[PDB]
């Protein structure tokens, strides 16, 4: 994709992950767990939505019958209207098929673009105190238990209390 | 100790079309083109004439089947198949244009024409095609003139419509052509037929045809018909030496209406803005794939059986 | 510790926009698409034009008295406007919108003579008291109005037949008169039973004048009908007819092409455009337009919206 | 947005730079000073100028009438000549709809990205001599005067210079 | 220090393309979307078709000498030719273009003997050195020109009906004489007065010969109009007359659908096409197209476009 | 452009290379190399080819002549069909040179993508052995040879090896 993360570094998704479209896994000491993340999950749902809205909305133009269905018409005014209906359905099927083509390419390209920006929100909240695996996940350099992990998530982490342990850690 | 992040993912994604792959899997989708059709008339909110067996010229002119619909208002109009128009064979002179003023109406009211005439002609012509109630009749808004001293000659005598309205009217008259010569000249005599109709933007003249034709109905004279609409303030006066099908009344079209052509069953309990042949169409999407010839205010139609609009990511499953 | 810092620009308040996405979208600064203005004018700097005034387009071919200053002449553009005047006497055109296109679509007018001749016992001279020049009784000037010269006499049969010998197509019209009653009938033409044959080797048809009691319109209950066709170069066109003919004393060229345009507004020489309406100009750079859909020249395209507002800055995010 | 900066990481804009679209604002011992970058900005105004061309440049196509505007059209032909052009009318609204929709969406993303790559080329330049503060800010660990600082805007800066006196900064020693 | 460096491939020059924010657009590939070339010749490998040459598609239906060679047969394409010719002898049509679309949209036409028969009182084998075969005089093939068999005498009042006994429509025509002056119609039918009346029963009309004075078409002042109707299944059609009806021989019935091209190019039978010009055939798997507005069967849309390049390729940043 | 890597910190393009759109060139004791990517590449490619597949898909409306090629129109009705055909033009006209423009911003656009995409699955691969030089290429800390300069190329790189050697080197010891 054209963000590298949904079907990119990140191998696959959660089928798991009921209660979200985006969200952490994480793993220390007491064990593992999973909490989606609200921001960035509505974030791409609202998006959803404004197209869904454009799609939905009324046409008023009101228009009236030119051919007779229980009756002949004169050949040359319906080869007439045949010529300029099926024209205009040309017209139409092309756009159709245009406009969600490339609406399914922004939906797709644009959830791919949420992936990345909580990965880059997380990236900065770490700071100094942890190192990318390169699958999506970060590889922290010090022992951040539950409620530490839970800071990370409500970002309130503050790289600052951990620097002095996670840098020795990382240096040898 | 670790974190890690993702994104969801199904068991069963769907396919969509992109601008780089047409067979591209992601977690949800909805459909944009619309495949059902309600096979019924949703006349909710709508005062609505069914005309059933009457055709929508044959209010103008009265046939015995439109008895019920020789004036009304609606906002909605149903033409039927099969329905009569003409109970005694004939046509009418650009049908189709004045089928669709109709359609497109709201409403027709009645004026009577005044038209009187002298004791040389009768106008109290009937036929067996257009029976009421077992016995002969005719079209209710004409009159069929004839001379009552058969095989004289039709006197020339004058009718004027005026419209003192502040709309113009729709006034319709007919052309009687007999089957041979002998009959021809029983009814209006021996002489060459002639009938003029002259209004300040309208004129043209009319000539009875005579030839032995086909039955249709047990019957191989003709009545043909003709129409123009006279302005207010104007008045139309009528030429004629025999063979006349003149108006005792003339016809007045209000408002704006929809015309729908279509034989399917009404529903007055479901409401719709969309119709075509086969029946409603209640939609929210904003194509159809169920027919080029609709009216209202529709999806427009394509040529496609479907088109799946993506509502989510790209599904990677585990 | 000191520091570098990065950022974008912003306004106090900016400019709502759509998006795919976003109903409600606020940039720092955004243009319109569609164009709501027009000028009630006519923009005719850079233009050839004629305004026709009460000469309504098919009196410049027959040459009704409104039209007496509009019988030749070249132009770019083409004025009409409404209730003009095409028929001094009542009467109607075959196919008069197809003609009337046809001359709205041209850029000028020339006129040549038929030079058609007629015995003695011809009256070419008939006028009439609803064509008036100077308070005078007249006829459509390109017209001659023939009746018999000894009232009630029979109306000879005459032979008339124009030659094309230009290089490009000529324009003929010629008329039907159709009387009140069958007494006024055999004044002008006689007993007879009339009929009015016209043919060229692209074009033949028949004519035989009604009879029938009318409204009167300008006090005349008589009507004459128009018809016309359009000659080769080279080929001719033959009038066989025996009275009821209203022939051409002259016959029309449609020169080079121009824009025709109905509108009652005003002209203005100093403003200029390519696109009309009834309601008068538009000169837009804007590729849309919702003032009508009846427009004519290079015109933007029609749209049913007030307005679409195009970005042309960032999402404002204030502070 | 889809780049993550602006109405992003970036809280929010600066209401002061007049002189730019995109800018630095620094802090230091001398004191804070703010700077339109000239680059990023043409970059952004340029496209948009580009969008602004094919907007406004002119479909000849010369129409004429085929509807009197003074007389009565013929009932069957009015009523496919009307289908026809509310047709028409129908498709030219979406087209304008879509066209401006979309344009929209791709300025404002277009927008977003040179903010991004702005941010990008100077995180490049400082390599390890500054860090990221999560906000559009990178805190620098060592003595950057002025002219330090148009060094980087002016992008000259030399981040070898200053390498070790950061790299002990940011390890305290 | 070991390094290692990313980058991408361009090329010496590349090729210039249009985006939303560039006219300029420098990439390392791209491909046309518009065709702008056309096959000077028709394509006609896998289609069962019929070159009319010199007939012209109403002359199939009445039988001109030019179109004896397609008075009937079976296609699935038919190709008309400019100048082509419908009328050895001088006329017209009604509703002639309907017509010739009806036809042109056919993929094939029987012909059925009406078999009309006539009294001794008339000559039935009327002809014309307009209409010649085999240096001989001739007449439509399809038409019989029925007149007086005595010089001056009067046309006996005839009635012919044809019924039709089929499970489709049949096309009937027929014509009207109209003669070039008096003497000449009362030496054909007569000094009677001279009535056609024509009755189906969804159809019925009456016509009268214009007698009258015309150029010569082809040495020719007189003039025969055709007119046309559909007789359907089991419906009869009358025909009543006393002299001047140009009577049919044969009726037409048109067979399935078939493509109609108005081209002059040379036919080829070795490519094959689904699309069509005057000026030959397009052979695209391209959507776009600027030969021409004018196009028949499935064809890429016209644009008014020379060249509209997509781009295969990244920016191309040379070296 | 929208990613900021081609035509943007990567300086420019190479012409040397004729076996793939992206690629690498080393540099190390023994000498210089150049490789293309696979991947990388192929995405790029399969995505205009399924750009050209939409572009040739054929629609099987059969259309008829409305006018006469030979003959001559009744000027009304030839007046309507003008403006109905001379309308039908300009829609497919703006339509193409739409569709155009937005595959061609796309196609470009795309292309930067994947060039980024490939830089930064390299960067993370390299973790704290390598630092970047503003110009595509990551100056390594540790001696990479070519079975090594594979083994980044190949994604079978394990920075464990190097870590020690390389973190040694940037700190300076
Ligand atoms: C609907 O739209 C169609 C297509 O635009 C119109 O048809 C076109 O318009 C004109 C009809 O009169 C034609 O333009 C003229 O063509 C003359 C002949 O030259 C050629 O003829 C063939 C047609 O068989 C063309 O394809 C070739 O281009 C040939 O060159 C020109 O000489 C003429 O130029 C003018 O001539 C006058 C003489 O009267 C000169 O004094 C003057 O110098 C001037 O330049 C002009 O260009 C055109 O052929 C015709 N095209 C087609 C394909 O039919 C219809 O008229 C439109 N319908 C309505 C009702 O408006
Ligand atoms: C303008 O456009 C309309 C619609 O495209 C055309 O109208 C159609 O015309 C075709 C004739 O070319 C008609 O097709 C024929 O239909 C006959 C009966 O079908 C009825 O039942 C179906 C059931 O769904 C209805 O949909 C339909 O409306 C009819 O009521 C068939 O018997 C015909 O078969 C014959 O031709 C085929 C060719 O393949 C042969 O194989 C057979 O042997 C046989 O001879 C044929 O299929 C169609 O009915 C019309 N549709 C409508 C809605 O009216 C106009 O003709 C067109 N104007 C033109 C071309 O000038
Ligand atoms: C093709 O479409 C055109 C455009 O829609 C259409 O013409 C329009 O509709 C009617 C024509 O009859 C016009 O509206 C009428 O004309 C004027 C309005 O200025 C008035 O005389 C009428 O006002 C009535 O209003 C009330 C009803 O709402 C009545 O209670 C009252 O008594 C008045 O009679 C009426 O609105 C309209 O102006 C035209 N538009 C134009 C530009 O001319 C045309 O009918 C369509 N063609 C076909 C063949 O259907
Ligand atoms: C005098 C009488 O009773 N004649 C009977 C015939 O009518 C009938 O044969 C059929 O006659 C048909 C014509 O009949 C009417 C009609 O149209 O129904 C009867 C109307 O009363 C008559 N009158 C008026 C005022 O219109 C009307 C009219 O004269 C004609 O329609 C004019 O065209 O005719 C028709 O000709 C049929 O073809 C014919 O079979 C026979 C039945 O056996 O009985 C006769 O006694
Ligand atoms: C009897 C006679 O004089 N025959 C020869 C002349 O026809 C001819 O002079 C030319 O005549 C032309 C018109 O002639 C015909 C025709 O179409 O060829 C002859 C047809 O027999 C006749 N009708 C029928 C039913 O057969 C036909 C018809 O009357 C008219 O076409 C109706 O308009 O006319 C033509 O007018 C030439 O212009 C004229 O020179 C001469 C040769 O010069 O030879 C005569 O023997
Ligand atoms: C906003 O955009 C328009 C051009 O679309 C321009 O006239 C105006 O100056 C712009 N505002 C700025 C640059 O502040
Ligand atoms: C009809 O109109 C004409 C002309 O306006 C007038 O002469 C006549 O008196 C009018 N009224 C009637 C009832 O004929
Ligand atoms: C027109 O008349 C002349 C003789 O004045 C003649 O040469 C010419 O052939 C006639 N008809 C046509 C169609 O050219
Ligand atoms: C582009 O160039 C390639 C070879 O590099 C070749 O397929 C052809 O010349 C062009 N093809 C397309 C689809 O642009
Ligand atoms: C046609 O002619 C036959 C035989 O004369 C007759 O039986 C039939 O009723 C006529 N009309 C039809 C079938 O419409
Ligand atoms: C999409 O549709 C399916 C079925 O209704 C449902 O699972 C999902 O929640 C829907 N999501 C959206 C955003 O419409």
């Amino acid at each position: 994709g054209l963000f590298g993360a949904i079907a990119g570094f990140i191998e696959n998704g959660w089928e798991g992950m009921v209660d979200g479209w985006y969200g952490f896994r994480h793993q220390n000491a007491q064990g593992t767990g999973q909490a989606a993340d609200y921001k960035s999950t509505q974030a791409a749902i609202d998006q959803i939505t404004g197209k869904l809205n454009r799609l939905i909305e009324k046409t008023n133009t009101e228009f009236e019958s030119i051919e007779s269905e229980f009756s002949e018409i004169e050949h040359q005014i319906g080869n007439v209207i045949n010529w300029t209906k099926d024209s205009i359905t040309d017209i139409w099927t092309y756009q159709a098929e245009l406009l969600v083509a490339m609406e399914n390419q922004h939906t797709i390209d644009m959830a791919d673009s949420e992936m990345l920006n909580l990965y880059e929100r997380v990236r900065k909240q770490l700071r100094q105190n942890a190192e990318e695996d390169g699958k999506g996940c970060f590889e922290i350099y010090h022992a951040c238990d539950d409620s530490c992990m839970e800071s990370i998530r409500n970002n309130t982490y503050d790289h600052s209390q951990y620097r002095e342990e996670a840098l020795l850690n990382r240096l040898n | 100790d670790k974190i890690c992040l993702g994104h969801h993912a199904v068991a069963n994604g769907t396919i969509v079309k992109t601008l780089t792959n047409e067979q591209e899997e992601v977690t949800n989708a909805t459909e944009t083109v619309e495949s059902t059709s309600l096979d019924r008339l949703c006349m909710k909110g709508r005062s609505h004439k069914d005309l059933g067996n009457c055709h929508p010229i044959g209010m103008l002119i009265g046939t015995p089947a439109c008895d019920l619909h020789l004036t009304g208002t609606w906002d909605t109009l149903i033409e039927r198949e099969n329905a009569i128009a003409y109970c005694y064979p004939g046509a009418t002179v650009n049908e189709e244009a004045l089928r669709q003023k109709i359609m497109e109406s709201g409403g027709i009211s009645k004026i009577s024409t005044g038209f009187t005439y002298g004791s040389s002609i009768n106008s109290a012509g009937t036929t067996k095609a257009c029976m009421r109630n077992g016995g002969n009749s005719f079209y209710a808004e004409l009159k069929w003139l004839v001379s009552k001293s058969k095989g004289q000659n039709f006197p020339q005598t004058t009718n004027t419509y005026r419209n003192t309205d502040t709309a113009e009217h729709l006034i319709m008259w007919g052309i009687h052509h007999p089957s041979s010569t002998q009959e021809k000249n029983d009814l209006y005599g021996t002489q060459s037929l002639s009938i003029s109709v002259g209004s300040s933007t309208y004129q043209s003249n009319f000539v009875p045809v005579v030839g032995a034709r086909p039955q249709v109905n047990g019957q191989s004279g003709r009545i043909d018909f003709h129409w123009t609409l006279v302005q207010p303030g104007d008045n139309i006066t009528f030429s004629h030496n025999g063979g006349l099908i003149a108006p005792s009344r003339v016809s007045k079209l209000i408002g704006r209406g929809l015309g729908i052509q279509s034989d399917a069953p009404i529903d007055n309990n479901c409401e719709s803005k969309c119709f075509w042949r086969g029946g409603s169409i209640n939609t929210r999407l904003p194509f159809q794939n169920l027919s080029p010839r609709t009216v209202g205010q529709c999806p427009k139609y394509v040529n496609k059986k479907s088109l799946m609009l993506a509502t989510g990511m790209r599904n990677v499953p585990e």
